């Protein structure tokens, strides 16, 4: 039916028997930069198979008091195979992403997760005068956790989930490309993100520029005697990745 | 009554002749090149067609 | 041409079609190719399955028995016999028993070798030896002595062979009374189910008899005849799992229970082997 | 004239004002593997710009008593940029090479170097019972030196130059694609090597399968008061590099 | 026709064209003929290069190994084996190793000869001997005794031969898993580069097994089998310099350093040699 | 299917017949008369044409 779906990228495949649909960005499928949009003159690199493939991040464990998590991209993929390698040797880069969040339950479990990709998600620090340090913003392959109370710390991020680290209403995050994992309905959510930026290409190490947030709006719940370990796995795949500006490796 | 057949040669870059000498068909040589294949008997013995891309069970 | 399938090119996919998911309960073996679960290139495959045909797999000469007979005997009683069967050797029995029914012609070859025995009969200068293999179909008169009248072979087929020349060979057609040779039989011989149970019920092929046509010389000599079978013009039906346990008897399928495979340390050890 | 020449590969260029010609393998220019020659089924990677480019190895110093040097490929490029990276993450690989050896003198200097690429250059050990260890065969980016006398060592290579490590006549090495740097004539030699092997692709870490030898047949010579430091630089570029069999990195 | 070029007539010259001057640094071998540096006549050359083709140069039967097996043995342990290789003889190894890659079919011939041994077992009158050569591809069951079950040769190819007749011969196709046989290999067997280095990595051709099919007689006897290889339908790639140093091992190219040539008295001595 | 070819004879002042008996192409006899020559691979492997009478280098 329309609940089944498969996605093959590179030498990787993801099957889902209980999905909702695919959310495709803003109706735009990711493509390669055209000649009339390009400004960098050297012939770009396009690995096209070794990089445009699925990578699985580190899983988290959904608990009854989990406020939520977030990843930064492509910082989360900065050490993933040849995709991270091309990022180090190149000054400029460009990709779109297929994002697949997967969480299965027992049909007696309940809870609803919001899965959203926020472009240019600039986050505030817990101390108003300071700035968040590098690790609080993006731990790479590891998720940074939202809090269900005000954060403290000179370099900490204001991770109170009610504002989503950005100073907005967390219920208003549905303006971005989003989906819901509702345990009674579906065990996965997938979003295809095109490349969004104010320039045709950017440095992949000092800019993201979208964040993945997973926020439980309905908490996890079950009766005693059921499985209590409900993990959420994240599998991202860059699409149409190209690179410009080859030189020595860094960072 | 001589039969000229194609020898077994390699692919990607050659005939032999055969005469039967005896009156019985069992005296002939082996059928070394009888290449026939019908794996569907054992791999798809089901009643319905069972297309690949479709789900096996509704 | 038994040419294998070419690999088709396939790019990225995102759709509802689920080639990797199936129901193995149906008994259907999935027809997934590598081009369904990954981006493949185009490969023009020129490999052929010409060597795994049942004719080529079975058309190899195999020794099925050997027996010895002497020249002196008593009294005698110096001749050989073999009740024909394909189940006294392990190697050819396991190949034939991968199928339940088979129809084929045979190429029969003999390899007769003679040996001098320990004695003190010096000196010995013996002329060349000549052997006679006689085939007696079921019901015919059996040789009782090495010189009995049955060796006349008025109607029984016999081959005479002198040592030092090419090993004798002859063709046999498909001779069973059934429409196919049975490797396996799951019934009895008698209607009340008493008596022989199994494949021995259908074993009525006949017997071979061997002797020296020469009169015995003073020096003792023992000859051994090796019979070789070669299936020809083969047709097989209903393949079955290969024999896992070692054979014990020729008449039945009796076995000693064997493990499924060789064991290893744990479920993840890559040292296999 | 025909003494000038330029070669542009990737973001790299080599100009030479005093060359002889280009030797192209056995008359075969390197190409990509075709569908009717391929046997690996997964879609190969072709970086095509980030890898098919020029890499400069470590220079040696030509002296009056230098017997010669040798490099193994692609072991010499196993740590060179993204070409070494794709080698680590892939089981199979395939490339051709442009080789540019460069040595300039003062027009009062003399000496003749043989520059040859030997396919499948299997080398013998100094101890007849043993085998040469891994480092004696190929030091990677560093040259292994021939000797002008019999070698000793349990794992050493028999590097006496008169047999070229292979048990042949060193003057007979001109059967392979070769060139000469004669200081009175030219300061560089360039050879284009196609992919030569008994299989369409091979593992780039346990097989080479050609060696680059630089043997002075006429020794370096000059009168006192002239420059005595004459280095030889080697610049190789893989051509039409493709890769199959992506997995975790190694070696 | 592999006919050589005719010689063209040429008179005196005085011009700017310089056929004799060139640059050997280019790697190009000059194509000067005698008609470029002297007045030549016209010669219709009928000489042909038919004998230097790689087929004719290589299509000669060559002995590659011989081994001995006896009839008495213990216990026994009276049979022969050879792990197939082309690198245990100097003559054929140097011809095959003038190229880096070769594809060919083989003509395999055997020459089996038997010898009487010293003893006091008079008197001996032994019938003709019959030998069995069995080929076991890699992975198949190996003979452990001279009468073990593996000699049944149900699927393993074997040739039976009686003495006094023509030496046995059979053809083998090109059987490598690669696209060409390798004479030279410049890598290791393991990915970490530990273990066997060189051409021994690719040596997985199989093994030959020999025995007497006869039972042993009282008189002792030793037989020697000589294997002969003949390349057929040849294709060679990437010629390399002929081996100058004498071989030492079969698995590797290890050598003792040798002079380039035979020395002479001085740079002008015409006594060469 | 018999092949009549020309024997190897002398020049400056003669057929044989061949029949294939076996089913495999490897069972055939050697290709004694496959006269092909391409020395340019090894003697002139250079990129430019390099005419003889002209100077090799300007
Ligand atoms: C002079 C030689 C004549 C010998 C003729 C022998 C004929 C005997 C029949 C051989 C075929 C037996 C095949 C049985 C197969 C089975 O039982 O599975
Ligand atoms: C009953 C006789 C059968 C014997 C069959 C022998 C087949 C063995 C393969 C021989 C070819 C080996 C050629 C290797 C060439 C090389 O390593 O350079
Ligand atoms: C196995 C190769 C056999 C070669 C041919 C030898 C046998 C005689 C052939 C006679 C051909 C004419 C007979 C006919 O009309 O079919
Ligand atoms: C080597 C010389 C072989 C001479 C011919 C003997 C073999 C039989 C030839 C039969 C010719 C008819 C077969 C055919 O039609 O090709």
């Amino acid at each position: 039916s329309d609940r089944v779906r498969s996605i093959t990228l590179g030498n990787s495949t993801i099957t889902t028997q209980e999905c909702a649909n695919v959310v495709v960005g803003y109706g735009v499928w990711p493509t390669y930069l055209n000649d009339d949009e390009a400004t960098a003159e050297d012939q770009p690199t396009q690995p096209d198979v070794a990089t445009c493939r699925f990578y699985t991040l580190e899983s988290v464990m959904w608990q009854q008091s989990s406020p939520g998590w977030w990843w930064k991209f492509p910082d989360a993929l900065s050490n993933m195979g040849l995709f991270g390698q091309n990022m180090q040797y190149h000054y400029l880069g460009r990709a779109g992403y297929t994002v697949h969040v997967q969480c299965n339950a027992s049909k007696f479990h309940q809870g609803c997760l919001l899965v959203v990709c926020v472009p240019e998600a600039e986050m505030g620090c817990a101390t108003l005068a300071n700035k968040p340090d590098q690790k609080s913003l993006s731990n790479g392959e590891t998720a940074n956790m939202f809090e269900s109370q005000n954060s403290t710390g000179q370099t900490a991020v204001q991770a109170n989930v009610i504002n989503a680290g950005m100073g907005v209403g967390v219920g208003n995050l549905t303006i971005f490309p989003h989906q819901w994992i509702n345990l009674r309905t579906n065990n996965s959510a997938t979003i295809v993100m095109p490349y969004i930026n104010s320039v045709p290409m950017d440095n992949m190490f000092r800019h993201n520029n979208f964040t993945l947030m997973i926020i439980p709006f309905a908490p996890l719940s079950y009766s005693t005697g059921a499985t209590t370990y409900v993990p959420i796995t994240v599998t991202v795949a860059p699409m149409c990745a190209e690179y410009n500006g080859l030189r020595l490796a860094g960072k | 009554g001589a039969q000229v057949s194609t020898q077994k040669t390699g692919a990607h870059e050659i005939h032999y002749t055969n005469v039967n000498y005896y009156k019985d068909a069992a005296s002939n040589s082996a059928n070394r090149q009888d290449f026939t294949q019908d794996p569907g008997k054992f791999t798809e013995p089901v009643k319905d067609i069972m297309i690949k891309s479709m789900p096996a069970l509704n | 041409i038994a040419r294998v399938a070419d690999t088709i090119g396939s790019g990225p996919v995102n759709s509802e079609s689920i080639p990797a998911l199936t129901a193995a309960e149906t008994g259907h073996t999935s027809q997934v190719v590598p081009a369904d679960t990954m981006q493949t290139r185009h490969v023009k495959n020129y490999h052929s399955r010409s060597e795994s045909t049942v004719e080529n797999f079975l058309c190899r000469s195999a020794c099925v028995f050997y027996t010895t007979y002497r020249n002196h005997g008593t009294d005698g009683d110096n001749f050989g016999y073999w009740v024909i069967s394909t189940r006294q050797v392990a190697q050819l029995r396991r190949k034939l028993e991968m199928f339940t029914y088979a129809r084929f012609d045979l190429e029969l070859t003999f390899v007769i070798t003679s040996t001098q025995e320990q004695s003190t009969i010096q000196g010995q200068d013996s002329p060349v030896l000549t052997h006679q293999i006689m085939y007696v179909p079921p019901g015919g008169p059996v040789p009782t002595k090495v010189n009995s009248y049955s060796w006349q072979t008025s109607t029984n087929p016999s081959v005479f062979w002198t040592e030092g020349s090419a090993p004798p060979r002859m063709s046999i057609p498909f001779i069973s009374i059934g429409n196919a040779y049975s490797m396996f039989y799951d019934g009895w011989a008698k209607f009340d189910k008493q008596g022989t149970y199994g494949i021995n019920t259908l074993n009525n092929m006949g017997t071979l008899y061997m002797r020296h046509v020469n009169d015995g010389s003073p020096g003792p000599i023992v000859s051994t005849v090796r019979i070789y079978f070669k299936p020809k013009h083969v047709k097989t039906w209903v393949p079955r799992p290969p024999r896992l346990c070692q054979y014990q008897k020729a008449g039945n399928v009796n076995f000693e229970p064997t493990g499924v495979t060789e064991s290893r340390t744990d479920i993840t050890t890559m040292q296999t082997t």
